[PDB]
């Protein structure tokens, strides 16, 4: 239940480290990106 | 469908060849269709 | 969102209006051959 466009997008794995495989989703205003990789993420994952 | 062929004559070399790896060690049988790239060592007692 | 045989699902629905008393479908929208594990999620 949403308005202005709050949530972005979404992660998915299994310890979510450069470690091992990574899922983003993410919808950046312009395209729905989905990328697969070997992937960092921090504490605080937020975007501007 | 599987295909299988000989390419004795392609990956060959009178020194040895060793670009081709493959894994002996695992916790848990693996999943159809999936794919695996650690390389965690094989805990088989308690120091790691 | 589904994970079966390697296969990741993605089947989506928007509509305007505690979730509300309705009834209403979902259509399938993605389908990748993502193919790892995947225990928890963000």
């Amino acid at each position: 239940i949403e308005k202005s466009n709050i949530i972005r997008g979404w992660i998915f794995g299994t310890t979510l480290d450069s470690k091992t495989q990574s899922l983003l989703i993410v919808n950046n205003a312009t395209n729905v990106v989905i990328k697969v990789c070997e992937f960092q993420f921090c504490n605080d994952p937020f975007l501007d | 469908c599987v295909i299988a062929w000989n390419s004795n004559k392609l990956d060959s070399k009178v020194s040895g060849n060793y670009n081709y790896l493959y894994r002996l060690f695992r916790k848990s049988n693996l999943k159809p269709f999936e794919r695996d790239i650690s390389t965690e060592i094989y805990q088989a007692g308690n120091k790691p | 969102f589904k994970n079966i045989d390697g296969y990741f699902k993605i089947y989506s629905k928007h509509t305007p209006i505690d979730l509300p008393q309705g009834f209403s479908a979902l259509e399938p929208l993605v389908d990748l051959p993502i193919g790892i594990n995947i225990t928890r999620f963000q």
